[PDB]
RNA sequence: AGAAGACGGUCGAACUUGACUAUCUAGAGGAAGUAAAAGUCGUAACAAGGUUUCCGUAGGUGAACCUGCGGAAGGAUCAUU
RNA sequence: CCGCCGGGCAGCUUCCGGGAAACCAAAGUCUUUGGGUUCCGGGGGGAGUAUGGUUGCAAAGCUGAAACUUAAAGGAAUUGAC
RNA sequence: AUAUUAAAGUUGCUGCAGUUAAAAAGCUCGUAGUUGGAUCUUGGGAGCGGGCGUCCCCGCCGCCUCUCGGCGGGGCCCGAAGCGUUUACUUUGAAAAAAUUAGAGUGUUCAAAGCAGGCCCGAGCCGCCUGGAUACCGCAGCUAGGAAUAAUGGAAUAGGACC
RNA sequence: UACCUGGUUGAUCCUGCCAGUAGCAUAUGCUUGUCUCAAAGAUUAAGCCAUGCAUGUCUAAGUACGCACGGCCGGUACAGUGAAACUGCGAAUGGCUCAUUAAAUCAGUUAUGGUUCCUUUGGUCGCCACUUGGAUAACUGUGGUAAUUCUAGAGCUAAUACAUGCCGACGGGCGCUGACCCCCUUCGCGGGGGGGAUGCGUGCAUUUAUCAGUGGUGACUCUAGAUAACCUCGGGCCGAUCGCACGCCCCCCGUGGCGGCGACGACCAUUCGAACGUCUGCCCUAUCAACUUUCGAUGGUAGUCGCCGUGCCUACCAUGGUGACCACGGGUGACGGGGAAUCAGGGUUCGAUUCCGGAGAGGGAGCCUGAGAAACGGCUACCACAUCCAAGGAAGGCAGCAGGCGCGCA
RNA sequence: CCUCUGGCAUGUUGGAACAAUGUAGGUAAGGGAAGUCGGCAAGCCGGAUCCGUAACUUCGGGAUAAGGAUUGGCUCUAAGGGCUGGGUCGGUCGCGGCCGGCGCCUAGCAGCCGACUUAGAACUGGUGCGGACCAGGGGAAUCCGACUGUUUAAUUAAAACA
């Protein structure tokens, strides 16, 4: 129930669930010993990722999956794929015959991790390049914002 | 021949891409194993750099760990009982990586007779009269009764697993990829994934 | 490009073997070996384009398989054998013996040294490893393998090796205030001490230099390669002094050079 | 240790058969365009071109064309007490 | 009746300045060339034709070529002739 | 002869037209697109330097931090950090295959080329001296300065710091 | 060098074009004394191919009993040349062409903390061993077939080819086990301290599971360490190996130790790379506006395969993914780039073509060997072309270099 | 098409043969409309599922257009529904009630029942499987009448009437 939701058995590998014959009740308070990392680049591991209960293998913080590279900037549009995002990253193309420019929009896919609830559309996201998690998602959704324009 | 890789199959907008060359022999698959239980057939097949993967097509035993207790004899792989991602899979008997499979009690039973010096497996009086006596049998005293008293409140095993040791065999997942590595070692299930495996093989049996 | 490639076009090569167009279509190509391609000075270059001892390759194939020639204190028997920065390249039947610095242009000068110190090299360390039963090793950058080190020797820091023994005979750490040749890119054998290193995360760390006559510029750390605590180097350099003059100043001392001195 | 061989799988050429698509063409008869020309019929238009021309739209007529309605001034009136 | 102000329809007037000009206070602030932005033309003919697509009960409408042809067609203004 | 570039401000970004020469949708609404009024740190202050005072030039008034590290109590100010609200823009640096190009040097006899050449020297020196430069390398990416212009934020059913 | 002339008119000023003008290729015509450089079957037909050649290879150092030569020496195998043949390596480079291919190739940019890597270079390399087994080639000799760089049967005979497999090594060292034994305290059970025969393990690599956190990094499920086992079993591995040149020394006589190379391996680094990924960039076309999707389209979970990461593929779920910021589709007299030609400043056009990258060897497909190939001067099919046949069968690939045919302006 | 309930004695007769002509059924090598006024007659086609579907069009159709594939037996898998149940702790009154306090599955879980379908997979047979029965031949064109309807009881069903 809960978490265990898929057909397998759902848990973090690198902790072992199952030592113990001690008093003071089954297992401790916080029960589970979560494994979470920091992912560096000075980027805060959130709480939701340490203190929650979820799991996702994906998910930069709590699960096997190393930043490196590039990190970019997007705007969340679509949130319909499960742990995942489309986010329309802009952009202004030179062409010089005439020195002007050219808007020009690329929308990448990008992995969402469940550590970031409260993500609503039209939030400005970064995204850390990663290994290729999927056909065509490349990116982890590493800090999250939403400050631009509608509420706290 | 049976070729991996992106450039035969649509693009993220859904247009079809061309084939800019042929079929490549590293761009490229292989047909798989399914390895079955039985007696251990494995075959050698060279790969990328030289090197070797070592295709179970028959299994018997595998190196199955006890986590808790952190015992690991080898062991016959006596049945699969269930797999997450198809059940043809199960009914075929068929090993591959996350098969919760059976395994033989037997040498953890053994073990767990020498090591906590209690019996495992309830009975009346066959096993209990013989060989436990002989194992325990203290002529030294004072040091292994120490010992084995120390070995306190912690015997006290899970319920499920002395349910499965006094029937005889234990659920236990594979680990291994036997089609690459050619071995089918795993853990045996306990507390809140056998918990959970328990209740799928319920579910699927109604 | 069903495998490896076997060969090298001319024009194709690195420049800095000063090697010409009309000869003919290939150059050498190094052998696999200590250093990277596009970073060497084969054998057969070292030889008979730049000493002029040999007039062709068959006769650097002669000069060669005599024995004569000694890679750090070796003998190699490979015309294309890669000899690059920081080596020896002794040559015994005349005793001159070489080393390979860079010029302040970037050429690798012809730089003959002293029998002694042609004992020694200094090597950058690219690694440390901590291998099996806890036994820790160095790789220098002209992959030496070295195990247990000082435990001190860290990443980019710089190690005399002995030779003939091998193994390390004290070593200089990187630090502000120490001695850096480059080996890469814009700045290739300018010489100067560093003054400040910064840190860059994930991108990789530019370190600035300060050169003797007060002429600042910076690279990237893995062209730097130190050589000494401060003004005094730990080996000989090429007059010159990894410098590097002005296009207008170089001419002003070639004009200086002629007619008033002879 | 092990060859030929056979069941099944897999890739899969090739052929047969449709299916769509592009380019190329033959065709009675039809109906245009342009060009030559020392034909024929008239005179539509430019001068009020001898019924101001012109536009939209219908009908008609050997042919240009004509007529109807509503426009136009690029009119043959910047004006009419 | 006599003024002022805003914003309309126009008028006369001039070496504003434009413009091939007739003309235009806009058709001005353009080789001293850049306030913003839409639509749109690229010798004349073929041709607003053929073809497809679409709309329309129809009549037609929108979109819309090519081969081939041709040295001019065209604008304004002047002198004549009529 | 044909392809093609300039001529061609006859495709027009620089830089053409649209009353009559070809040309402004019959008219209005209208989304994408494109384009968008004004506004917030300034004079001044103090010195080095030039033509008692005036007029031109040059380092200073990146703030805060000390919650962090140190080049039984401390200072001193550097590593870290509230990183420059978040970019564009600009300047610097790093990184950039060579060949071509631009372009140093050099009497291939000249030149197009080429990468060499030149000397001391009676040769007795048993040799020597030097080259084989620099520049450019869109855009995007990376680095640190600048903050006019243009965007873009923050405290409005309230929220900034305070043993 | 930031350039204009002729042509509509009776004449004028314009709009406007046509025509001249100068470059650069491709051809062609006429012509041509000397010399230095120098492109050259790309355009059409990635159309067809006669003949010949274009990839082989040996050191002092892996096998020599051809007897083909010869020694100098016999008889202690061997001495020195040495064809052949086995062995090893190479044949994946180079060369050619540009058919395809339009975010593909390719370029700059970065990742591999998501993998492989022959070789080079440096680290590792504690009772047959006074050295084991049998097999085969060249050589010898019977042949078979019309015919091939066809081969069979019989004799032999080697190895670094192919196999098997030991001494070392310290009843000792450290983990567990522990027959037991000893000392102290206690009314005694007990409590504390020590010692200890006999057993099992007695690890580099492999696979799985657990524990603790030497050296590291913006960045660990890293590296190293500890426990439990497992052997990817002969087809996990090194465990433990063949050759050549000098020629020495033993508190000692017949033994035991010794340096200098070669070659060989498992693992780690290195190098050459390769391979996928990241960001940004491409010509025309709307008479291409919707495309993609249970025959993977876009995600998720568990596998499979693969060198590894990923719908790579399978299962089960979800219903996503791209589009006027031009997707999707069509076209290209399209390989990309470096670059070339024009040029005031802008641009316009070209880039088959000597460097880099790609792709391909008549067309499609499949694969063996191998570090590396989906190879084509490797094989297996089919198709399409074609060649001998004694008609049963057999062989083939010039977009290598010459050359031919054909196509054509070339 | 086969069966039970119920009902019959094969339709105004029997027997023996198995000739020709017939009436009614079948099958045919190779060819495939050469037959004939004329494909008349018969034959092909046929059910379902899954694909796939043109001209033309009154935009409704055309359409089962056309053209393909599959189908048995067996053994499994998955997917679809109902009913009832917790007011547990404490008190008190008669397993049941009443009161008060927690609980409050408010993601529901547990036990008990029951039609029938759909999809997928394994194996399997002398490739046989809508096995009998039932059950469209298609296309391109022209003429006429729009259509459905009606019509000459007993030679004309049409283009005639409507
Ligand atoms: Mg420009
Ligand atoms: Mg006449
Ligand atoms: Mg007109
Ligand atoms: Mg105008
Ligand atoms: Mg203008
Ligand atoms: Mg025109
Ligand atoms: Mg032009
Ligand atoms: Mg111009
Ligand atoms: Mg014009
Ligand atoms: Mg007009
Ligand atoms: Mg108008
Ligand atoms: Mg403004
Ligand atoms: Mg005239
Ligand atoms: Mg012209
Ligand atoms: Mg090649
Ligand atoms: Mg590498
Ligand atoms: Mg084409
Ligand atoms: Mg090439
Ligand atoms: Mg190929
Ligand atoms: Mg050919
Ligand atoms: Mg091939
Ligand atoms: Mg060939
Ligand atoms: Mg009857
Ligand atoms: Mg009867
Ligand atoms: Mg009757
Ligand atoms: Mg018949
Ligand atoms: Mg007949
Ligand atoms: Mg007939
Ligand atoms: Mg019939
Ligand atoms: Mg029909
Ligand atoms: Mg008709
Ligand atoms: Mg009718
Ligand atoms: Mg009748
Ligand atoms: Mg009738």
């Amino acid at each position: 129930a809960d978490i265990q939701t898929e057909r397998a058995y759902q848990k973090q590998p690198t902790i072992f669930q199952n030592k113990k014959r001690v008093l003071l009740g089954e297992t401790g308070k916080e029960k589970l010993p979560r494994y979470y990392k920091n992912i560096g680049l000075g980027f805060k591991t959130p709480k939701e990722a340490i203190e929650g209960t979820y799991i996702d293998k994906k998910c930069p913080f709590t699960g096997n999956v190393s930043i490196r590279g590039r990190i970019l900037s997007g705007v969340v549009t679509k949130m319909k794929m499960q742990r995942t995002i489309v986010i329309r990253r802009d952009y202004l193309h030179y062409i010089r015959k005439y020195n002007r420019f050219e808007k020009r929009h690329k929308n990448m896919s990008v992995h969402l991790s469940p550590c970031f609830r409260d993500v609503q559309i039209g939030d400005i996201v970064t995204v850390g390049e990663c290994r290729p998690l999927s056909k065509t998602v490349r990116f982890n959704v590493l800090k999250v914002t939403k400050a631009a324009g509608t509420k706290k | 021949g049976i070729s991996r890789d992106n450039w035969h199959k649509r693009r993220k907008t859904g247009g079809k891409r061309k084939p800019y060359h042929k079929k490549r022999k590293y761009e490229l698959g292989r047909p798989a194993a399914n390895t079955k239980i039985g007696p251990r057939r494995i075959h050698t097949v060279r790969v990328r750099g030289g090197n070797k993967k070592y295709r179970a097509l028959r299994l018997d035993v595998g190196n199955f760990s006890w986590g808790s207790e952190c015992c690991t004899r080898k062991t016959r792989i006596i049945d699969v009982v269930y797999n997450a991602s198809n059940n043809e899979l199960v009914r075929t008997k068929t090993l591959v990586k996350n098969c919760i499979v059976l395994i033989d009690s037997t040498p953890y039973r053994q073990w767990y007779e020498s090591h906590y010096a209690l019996p495992l497996g309830r009975k009346k009086g066959a096993k209990l009269t013989p060989e436990e006596e002989e194992i325990l049998n203290k002529k030294r005293s004072k040091k292994i009764q120490k010992k084995y008293d120390e070995r306190k409140k912690n015997a006290k095993i899970s319920s499920l697993l002395e349910e499965q040791f006094q029937q005889g065999k234990l659920l236990a997942c594979i680990a291994s990829r036997p089609g690459q590595c050619g071995r089918a070692d795993g853990y045996v299930l306990e507390g809140k994934e056998l918990e959970f495996y328990l209740r799928k093989i319920k579910a699927r049996k109604g | 490009a069903r495998g490896p490639k076997k060969h090298l076009k001319r024009v194709a090569a690195p420049k800095h073997w000063m090697l010409d167009k009309l000869t003919g279509v290939f150059a050498p190509r190094p052998s696999t070996g200590p250093h990277k391609l596009r970073e060497c000075l084969p054998l057969i270059i070292f030889l008979r384009n730049k000493l002029k001892y040999a007039l062709t390759g068959d006769e650097v194939k002669k000069i060669c398989m005599q024995r004569f020639i000694k890679i750090d204190g070796k003998v190699r028997a490979d015309i294309t054998y890669p000899a690059g920065f920081m080596d020896v390249i002794s040559i015994d039947k005349t005793g001159e013996n070489f080393r390979l610095i860079y010029d302040t242009k970037g050429r690798f000068a012809v730089h003959r040294i002293t029998p002694e110190e042609a004992k020694y090299k200094l090597c950058k360390v690219r690694k440390i490893f901590v291998g099996t039963k806890g036994i820790p090793h160095l790789v220098t950058h002209d992959a030496r393998t070295i195990r247990y080190p000082d435990p001190l020797i860290k990443m980019n820091d710089t190690i005399q090796i002995d030779l003939e023994t091998g193994k390390i005979t004290d070593f200089i750490k990187f630090d502000t205030g120490n001695l850096c040749m480059v080996t890469g890119g814009a700045n290739l054998g300018r010489i100067g001490v560093i003054t400040n290193r910064e840190r860059h995360p994930g991108s990789f760390d530019v370190v600035h230099v300060k050169d003797a006559n007060g002429n600042s510029f910076a690279t990237r750390l893995s062209n730097i390669f130190v050589i000494g605590k401060g003004n005094k180097p730990w080996i000989s350099l090429p007059r010159g002094k990894g410098i590097r003059l002005t296009i207008a100043e170089e001419r002003d001392k070639r004009l200086a050079a002629k007619q008033s001195s002879g």
